């Protein structure tokens, strides 16, 4: 519905990739 | 589990720690459902259904999109916001003699199965929510009005 | 006379002893600022630095910010440094986790334990500050 | 617990024991205190004792906050602000931690009045005068 | 005596004889006095030259009396300036109980090479401050008696 | 000797701590009987309609005379803010002064209560005392104590006079003293 956008647009284009340039720069500097 | 050692090292996953914080958060939101139930019932929410304006909440509002977004929307926005803010706050900051969201180095998570009784409650708490959600989606009824 | 010498007496190091980095107003300041501070747990330095830095973060959004010319600015801007200090101590833990990966000796900002113990003072001195600086602006009427 | 001021032992319901002790004592005396001087401006306010002006003449105590709730206050909450951030950098540097210092203790004893003989008294009274104060003012509030 | 506030006009001047049968640390606590005097003096005589005839700030049109000028600035700039000066006096209280400490050196003057040349330019300092610290006096008194700025009297 | 030579405490006050706080105590009397004097004095100079010549304030025109005239009390809430402001500023450098300058340390920790000599010519400016030796001046600083607690007694008097009907007999009717009963720091706050 409607309200899809907001909910998802968000959560998928500022918190999951924040959250995976986070978890890619912590596994490259392992070791 | 062992998959995923970076998750599990912290009680990211299938945890004793994440299960308790969960079921307490899901405490917390059966006693805001009925709370805002009853707020609904009396009046404390702005009626009239009257749409947000960019000229007071902006490219959030979302005017002349669609969707309809409420007054009574933003406030109870501003309200979980402010539950998110203090919880950054609680998780990240200093442990307050609580308990950590991470399981932290030394802990080890509890072993899986008064704080026995947290975990029942929480348990029966996510299954209400659960059947709520359900039953709301299955009947077509308002939350609000299928826990009323 | 000669107000640059070499730095620590040893001239084959990449620095010189100028006023501005060894003078005793900057040597003063800096040994006293609070991550040189002697004797803070990095608990503390972490939560100076938080409050510090949480005051100031909210400025910026509230009068600059699009929601400016609008009831809820003060709001919008608060809500906006509470945003910008999440992103700052998500920074600051996996700035801990890539550098602190093998580390037990603890109460040092250089160890695991202790950046955990600064970031945690952080985040919490961030959103106090951006709170109390809210409260403040709601009510500069009073000075 | 045990072995500190006012140990009944009266804990039937589990809040601390081998933890959290630093920081509950502690806040028992703050709230102590609070309640002391909350219950005393309480019942000074309503008696008649008053601050010399127009404005707050007609103000009683409940009638009181939202009118003095902006500009004296506010300074109030600047004052208390303050004190209390001081009194946070001491107190998250002990629990947290485990560094030495006792709970409630900021250091606050410019007249030395615990070098009396009798300073177990004072470590009693403190409390106990808390606790009822507590009391006091739960009952004072919730009268109106 | 180790100082550089001699100067020629009156050699070294101590009528009253304050510095003699004295202290190392008197002798230090007057020279950091003196600095001090000398350096705020030399603001405020600045401050009134300048702000006489040039003050686009809060309006531009301030009165460019000194003694009113600071009346009507608001009261939150005058404690920004109160908090700004206590933040400087405080790091003078840290170098006075540093154990390496002159007077007015901020600068940590003691570990460089130094020569005639730094100690006559201290001396041009304080003799700067010297002349400031009347002038300043000077200005404050002319301003309560006939009510004009310093340049504004002048004219 | 009026009170019997004896400790004079009958409710436990003295010991509610220990040498250092009965230092405390001693060093406040001495300062309390000591303002308590200057108050007097200055309140029979106001109420005898003594004062200085001139404009207190020539930018405000607030006088001498209109302090006398209208009131003991009353007085310091016409002074102007900023010299009451200066009042209180002198006596609070003073006081600082007095807690930190004295060589030997804290009244309470090692200085004499109610020395306040190491601010150099505070006391004795011209020098009556400096011809005196120690055991004439223990005898007048005996003298003091006396007349500093009389005084207190004094000005605590005629303050409720000033605030509540005819407390005092001799006073409760005197017109002079009139006016509100307390100050209050800068006037109104
Ligand atoms: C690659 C195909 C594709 C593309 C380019 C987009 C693009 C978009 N979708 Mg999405 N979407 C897709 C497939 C796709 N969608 C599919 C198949 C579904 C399920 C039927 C949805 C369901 C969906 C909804 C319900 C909504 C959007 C919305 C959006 C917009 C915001 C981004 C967002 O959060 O969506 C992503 C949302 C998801 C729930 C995730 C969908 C997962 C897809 C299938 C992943 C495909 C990956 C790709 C092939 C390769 C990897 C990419 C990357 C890792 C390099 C954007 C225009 C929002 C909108 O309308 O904004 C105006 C919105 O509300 N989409
Ligand atoms: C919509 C409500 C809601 C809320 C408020 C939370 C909140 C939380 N969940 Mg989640 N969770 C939800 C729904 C929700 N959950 C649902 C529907 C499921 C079932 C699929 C889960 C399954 C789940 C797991 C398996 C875990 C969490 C965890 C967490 C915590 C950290 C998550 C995080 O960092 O997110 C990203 C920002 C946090 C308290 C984690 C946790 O507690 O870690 C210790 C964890 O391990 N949740
Ligand atoms: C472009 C970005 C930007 C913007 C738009 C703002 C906006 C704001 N800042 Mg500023 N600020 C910025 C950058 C910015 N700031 C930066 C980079 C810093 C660090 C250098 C600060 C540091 C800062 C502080 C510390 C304060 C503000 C305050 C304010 C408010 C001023 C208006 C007001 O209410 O007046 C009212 C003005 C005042 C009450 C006077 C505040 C002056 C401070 C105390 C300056 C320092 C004084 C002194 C020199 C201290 C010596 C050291 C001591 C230890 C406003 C929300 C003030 C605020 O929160 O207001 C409630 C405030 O106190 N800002
Ligand atoms: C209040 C500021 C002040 C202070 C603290 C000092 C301190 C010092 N001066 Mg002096 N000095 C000053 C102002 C001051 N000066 C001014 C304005 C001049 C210009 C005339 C000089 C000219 C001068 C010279 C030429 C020399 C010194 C030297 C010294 C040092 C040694 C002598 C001594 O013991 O002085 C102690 C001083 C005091 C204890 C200050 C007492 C002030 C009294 C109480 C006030 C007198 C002024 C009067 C009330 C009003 C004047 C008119 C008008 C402004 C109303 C010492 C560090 C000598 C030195 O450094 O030798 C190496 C030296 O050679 N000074
Ligand atoms: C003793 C020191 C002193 C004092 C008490 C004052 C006091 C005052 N000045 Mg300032 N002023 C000073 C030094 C001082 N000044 C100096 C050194 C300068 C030369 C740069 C100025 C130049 C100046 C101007 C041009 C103006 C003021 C004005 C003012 C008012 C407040 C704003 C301000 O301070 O901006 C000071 C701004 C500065 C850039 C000075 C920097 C000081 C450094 C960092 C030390 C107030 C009457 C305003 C006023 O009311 O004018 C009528 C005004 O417009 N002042
Ligand atoms: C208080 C400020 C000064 C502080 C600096 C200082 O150190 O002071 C030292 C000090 C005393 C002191 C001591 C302490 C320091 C306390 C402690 C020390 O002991 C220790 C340290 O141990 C010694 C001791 C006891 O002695 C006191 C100093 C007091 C001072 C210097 C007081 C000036 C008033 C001027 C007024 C009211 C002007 C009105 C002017 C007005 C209202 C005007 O209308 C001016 C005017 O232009 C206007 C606005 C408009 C125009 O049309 C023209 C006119 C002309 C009309
Ligand atoms: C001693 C020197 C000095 C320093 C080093 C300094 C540093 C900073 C910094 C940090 C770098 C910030 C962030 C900052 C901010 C503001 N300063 Mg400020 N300031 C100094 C002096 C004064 C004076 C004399 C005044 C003043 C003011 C303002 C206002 C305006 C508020 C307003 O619009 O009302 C704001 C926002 C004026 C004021 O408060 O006016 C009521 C005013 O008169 N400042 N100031
Ligand atoms: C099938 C199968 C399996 C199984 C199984 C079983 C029985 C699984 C059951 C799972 C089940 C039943 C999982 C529910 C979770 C619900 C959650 C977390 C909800 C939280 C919801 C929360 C925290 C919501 C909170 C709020 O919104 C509320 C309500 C009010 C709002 O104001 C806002 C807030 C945020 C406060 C295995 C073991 C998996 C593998 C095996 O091989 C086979
Ligand atoms: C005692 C001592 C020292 C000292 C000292 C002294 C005397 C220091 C004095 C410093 C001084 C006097 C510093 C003022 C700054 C003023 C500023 C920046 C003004 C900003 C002004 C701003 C931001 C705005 C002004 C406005 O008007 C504008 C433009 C538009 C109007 O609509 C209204 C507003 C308000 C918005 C030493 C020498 C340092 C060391 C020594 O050891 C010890
Ligand atoms: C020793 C002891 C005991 C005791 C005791 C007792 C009874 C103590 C009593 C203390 C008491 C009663 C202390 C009063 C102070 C009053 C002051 C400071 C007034 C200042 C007043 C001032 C500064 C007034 C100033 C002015 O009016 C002036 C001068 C002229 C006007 O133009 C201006 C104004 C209006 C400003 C016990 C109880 C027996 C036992 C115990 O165990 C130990
Ligand atoms: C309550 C009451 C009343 C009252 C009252 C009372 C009790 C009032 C009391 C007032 C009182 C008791 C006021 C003392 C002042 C003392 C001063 C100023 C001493 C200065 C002394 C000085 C300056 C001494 C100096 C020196 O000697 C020194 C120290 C040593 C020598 O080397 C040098 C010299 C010689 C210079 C009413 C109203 C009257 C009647 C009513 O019915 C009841
Ligand atoms: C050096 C210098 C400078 C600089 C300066 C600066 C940089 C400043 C800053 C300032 C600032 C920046 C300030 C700040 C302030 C702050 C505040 C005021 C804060 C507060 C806080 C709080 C109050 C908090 C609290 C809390 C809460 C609320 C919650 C819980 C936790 C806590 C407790 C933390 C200049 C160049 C100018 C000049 C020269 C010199």
């Amino acid at each position: 519905a409607s309200f899809l956008p907001s909910i998802l647009t968000p959560v998928v284009t500022l918190v999951f990739p924040g959250l995976m340039f986070a978890l890619f720069f912590v596994l490259i500097e392992q070791e | 589990a062992a998959d995923y050692p970076w998750l599990a090292k912290y009680g990211f996953g299938p945890t004793v720690k994440a299960e308790r914080w969960n079921g307490r958060h899901a405490m917390f939101g059966w006693l805001a459902i009925l709370g805002t139930g009853v707020a609904k019932s009396h009046g404390w929410l702005p009626s009239g259904d009257v749409a947000l304006t960019y000229n007071e909440w902006g490219g959030l509002a979302q005017q002349g999109f669609n969707t309809y977004i409420t007054n009574e929307r933003a406030i109870i926005m501003i309200a979980h916001v402010h539950a998110l803010a203090v919880s950054a706050a609680a998780a990240f900051g200093p442990q307050v003699l609580g308990d950590s969201l991470t399981l932290l180095d030394g802990e080890k998570d509890e072993d899986p199965y008064t704080p026995a009784a947290e975990m029942a409650n929480g348990r029966m708490a996510m299954m209400g929510i659960i059947a709520v959600v359900l039953t709301s989606a299955i009947s077509g009824k308002d939350i609000l009005e299928v826990v009323d | 006379s000669e107000f640059v010498k070499p730095y620590n007496n040893d001239p084959f190091v990449g620095n010189l002893s100028t006023p501005v980095t060894t003078s005793t107003a900057t040597k003063l300041y800096l040994g006293n600022l609070p991550i040189y501070r002697k004797g803070l747990s990095p608990l503390l330095r972490g939560l100076e630095i938080g409050m510090a830095h949480g005051y100031f973060l909210i400025g910026p959004f509230y009068i600059l910010g699009p929601l400016r010319n609008s009831p809820n600015a003060l709001l919008v801007g608060l809500f906006s440094a509470f945003g910008l200090i999440l992103i700052l101590t998500l920074g600051l833990t996996i700035y801990g986790l890539a550098s602190f990966q093998g580390t037990e000796g603890g109460e040092n900002l250089e160890s695991a334990k202790g950046w955990r113990n600064f970031t945690s003072g952080f985040s919490i001195g961030a959103f106090g500050g951006a709170s109390v600086a809210y409260v403040l602006l709601d009510n500069i009427s009073f000075f | 617990l045990q072995g500190m001021v006012g140990n009944v032992d009266f804990d039937p319901l589990g809040l601390s024991s081998p933890n959290n002790i630093k920081w509950m004592r502690e806040a028992e005396l703050k709230h102590g205190r609070m309640s002391m001087l909350a219950w005393t401006g309480y019942v000074a306010v309503d008696l008649g004792l008053r601050f010399p002006g127009a404005r707050y003449a007609e103000l009683n105590s409940f009638n009181a906050h939202d009118v003095v709730a902006k500009k004296e206050l506010f300074l109030l909450l600047l004052w208390v602000g303050t004190f209390e951030t001081i009194g946070a950098s001491q107190i998250y540097d002990m629990s947290i931690d485990q560094s030495e210092r006792k709970p409630g203790d900021f250091g606050f004893d410019p007249l030395r009045l615990l070098k009396s003989p009798e300073a177990p008294k004072y470590y009693e009274a403190e409390l106990v005068h808390g606790r009822a104060a507590m009391l006091a003012f739960s009952a004072v509030v919730t009268q109106s | 005596n180790g100082m550089v506030g001699d100067c020629k006009p009156l050699g070294y001047f101590d009528p009253l004889g304050f510095s003699k049968d004295a202290s190392p640390e008197t002798m230090a606590k007057f020279r950091e006095a003196e600095l001090k005097h000398g350096r705020v003096a030399m603001l405020a005589c600045a401050g009134m030259i300048t702000a006489d005839k040039f003050h686009p700030l809060f309006g531009g049109k301030l009165s460019s009396n000194p003694l009113l000028a600071i009346t009507q600035v608001p009261k939150l700039g005058l404690l920004q300036i109160l908090l700004f000066i206590g933040f400087m006096e405080v790091f003078g209280i840290l170098n006075s109980r540093r154990p390496d400490y002159e007077p007015g050196n901020f600068l940590g003057t003691s570990q460089w090479e130094t020569t005639p040349t730094w100690d006559a330019y201290q001396l041009r300092e304080l003799n700067n401050g010297r002349l400031a610290m009347f002038g300043a006096i000077g200005m404050l008194t002319h301003a309560y008696i006939t009510g004009k700025g310093p340049l504004e009297l002048l004219d | 000797p009026e009170t019997g030579n004896k400790v004079f405490d009958p409710v436990g006050f003295a010991t509610l701590g220990g040498d250092e706080t009965l230092a405390f105590f001693r060093h406040a009397e001495i300062k309390h009987g000591r303002v308590a004097m200057a108050a007097m004095v200055g309140f029979l100079f106001h109420i005898n309609h003594i004062h200085f010549p001139g404009y207190l304030s020539p930018t405000a025109g607030v006088t001498f005379e209109q302090l006398s005239a209208v009131g003991p009390f009353e007085a310091w809430n016409m002074i102007p803010l900023l010299g009451q402001l200066q009042i209180l500023w002198t006596i609070a450098g003073l006081e600082h002064a007095s807690e930190c300058l004295d060589p030997a340390g804290h009244y309470t920790k090692g200085g004499t209560p109610g020395n306040l000599k190491f601010l150099k010519n505070f006391w004795d400016t011209p020098g009556f005392t400096k011809k005196l030796t120690e055991a004439q001046k223990a005898e007048k600083l005996v003298s003091e104590l006396k007349n500093g607690r009389l005084a207190m007694i004094g000005i605590a008097s005629v303050c409720a006079a000033t605030a509540v009907p005819g407390s005092v007999p001799l006073l409760a009717n005197a017109p002079a003293l009139t006016g509100p009963g307390f100050a209050l720091p800068f006037g109104t706050f």
